[PDB]
């Protein structure tokens, strides 16, 4: 069981890296989509105001 | 972007308000002249009577 835990430590490190990658990817994708939509809406608002 | 749009619309509204208010001021001055003319004429006729 000690040897199994020795391997499980590295396995958990890899799992943590994968989880961080997935979470940051999802968050950045949603944030960038919303930001692009807001920028387009703002430019349209400027033109409509003119 | 909101600041840009606000500046554009503010300048347009200010131009319109300035024109409207100057026209209203001219009309009010004319109305005041007419009112004072009528008042002084009626005062003159009643004083003479």
């Amino acid at each position: 069981q000690s040897e199994a835990e020795k391997a499980r430590k590295e396995l958990l490190e890899l799992e943590a890296l994968s989880m961080a990658v997935e979470s940051t990817g999802t968050a950045k994708a949603e944030a960038e989509s919303r930001a692009e939509a807001a920028r387009i809406e703002g430019e349209g608002s400027v033109l409509q105001a003119k | 972007l909101k600041a840009q749009a606000l500046a554009i619309e503010t300048e347009a509204e200010l131009q319109r308000v300035q024109k409207v208010r100057e026209l209203e001021l001219v009309y009010a001055r004319a109305q005041l002249e007419l009112e004072v003319s009528k008042a002084q004429q009626l005062a003159e006729v009643e004083v003479k009577k």
